[PDB]
């Protein structure tokens, strides 16, 4: 299920650390 | 073809590009016609309106001027080339969400769009999918318990007491101290004082006693004309309003109680996870010492054996936008966008999935 996959992505996304610095 | 993220608040608009760690454009959610800072400076010959009240869009023609100012004047991007993710307040009426979708597709011609609940984005920003968010900005404060990305509708709490209310209160107690702030220019200054010298006291009564006997808690703020504004208990009496709304004549319980009442309106089986995942979001949660105070207030209200945890990221002034940046740039989310073909064929109600 993509919803379970979406929940998984947010947990393993890494948060703001994986975003490009401005 | 990079997604855009627009987080529309009662007082501030946060806009940017999905993938960035912070919004590039931040400006006042005001329409004078002039939008944002331009309207704030030229206020004498113009009447200012806030198209978003207590997080709800209540003026669509002015809201359209704000989105136009966001896309072309501030971000200088073509809306027709970018999927656009917008944010909404919890319990936002269905009619509002449809109007939002119609304007994005018919006026700005976006290729794709999405509408996410602000508090949910804040939870994501902190790497969580379950927890309870305390979202407090300029116009409204909400308690939002969330179960795996779903906001529990019956447990959501709305409190019309936020930054602007604390600014008004600061202006009043500063005048009662000897200073006088009445003009709007004096309001922008008091707002700056609030954000620079205010803090939440761990023990309000003891802090009051400490302030009245010594000057160790006093801080100074100098105006351009040379006047030095020195304040003591006004530093913590202003944000104290969050925990004692009666300071400004409101009968509602403080943010610590609305958090508890919200957790108590959820299934007993989810309260444990909520207690351990209190995420603080919004500019009005930036006061130094607010996290420790919540920890103390919630501990006094929850079962003695309950593990309490308050998460207050240093970037919580933009947690909503950050959560959206993360959401809209994830690959698992690309099939969740509402496309132009869906809208062109089914219309604005398609936003309800
Ligand atoms: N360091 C600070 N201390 C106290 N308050 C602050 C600080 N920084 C910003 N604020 C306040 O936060 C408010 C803006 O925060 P935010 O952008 O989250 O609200 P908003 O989204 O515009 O409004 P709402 O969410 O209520 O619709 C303003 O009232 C501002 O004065
Ligand atoms: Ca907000
Ligand atoms: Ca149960």
């Amino acid at each position: 299920s993509l919803h379970s996959a979406l929940m998984e992505a947010i947990h393993s996304s890494g948060g703001r650390e994986k975003l490009r610095k401005v | 073809t990079t997604a855009l993220v627009c987080d529309n608040g009662s007082g501030l608009v946060k806009a940017g590009f999905a993938g960035d760690d912070a919004p590039r454009a931040v400006f006042p959610s005001i329409v004078g016609s002039y939008v944002g800072d331009e309207a704030q400076s030229k206020r004498g010959i113009l009447t200012l309106k806030y198209p978003i009240e207590h997080g709800i869009i209540t003026n669509w023609d002015d809201m359209e001027k704000i989105w136009h100012h966001t896309f072309y004047n501030e971000l200088r991007v073509a809306p027709e080339e970018h999927p656009t993710l917008l944010t909404e307040a919890p319990l936002n009426p269905k009619a509002n969400r449809e109007k939002m979708t119609q304007i994005m597709f018919e006026t700005f011609n976006v290729p794709a769009m999405y509408v996410a609940i602000q508090a949910v984005l804040s939870l994501y920003a902190s790497g969580r999918t379950t927890g309870i968010v305390l979202d407090s900005g300029d116009g409204v404060t909400h308690n939002v318990p969330i179960y795996e990305g779903y906001a529990l509708p019956h447990a959501i709490m709305r409190l019309d007491l936020a930054g602007r209310d604390l600014t008004d209160y600061l202006m009043k107690i500063l005048t009662e101290r000897g200073y006088s702030f009445v003009t709007t220019a004096e309001r922008e200054i008091v707002r700056d004082i609030k954000e620079k010298l205010c803090y939440v006291a761990l023990d309000f009564e003891n802090e009051m006693a400490t302030a009245a006997s010594s000057s160790s808690l006093e801080k100074s703020y100098e105006l351009p004309d040379g006047q030095v504004i020195t304040i003591g208990n006004e530093r913590f009496r202003c944000p104290e309003t969050l925990f004692q709304p009666s300071f400004i004549g409101m009968e509602s319980a403080g943010i610590h109680e609305t958090t508890y009442n919200s957790i108590m309106k959820c299934d007993i089986d989810i309260r444990k996870d909520l207690y351990a995942n209190n995420v603080m979001s919004g500019g009005t949660t930036m006061y130094p010492g607010i996290a420790d105070r919540m920890q103390k207030e919630i501990t006094a209200l929850a079962p003695s054996t309950m593990k309490i945890k308050i998460i207050a990221p240093p970037e919580r002034k933009y947690s909503v936008w950050i959560g959206g940046s993360i959401l809209a740039s994830l690959s698992t989310f690309q099939q969740m966008w509402i496309t132009k073909q869906e809208y062109d064929e089914a219309g604005p109600s398609i936003v309800h999935r």
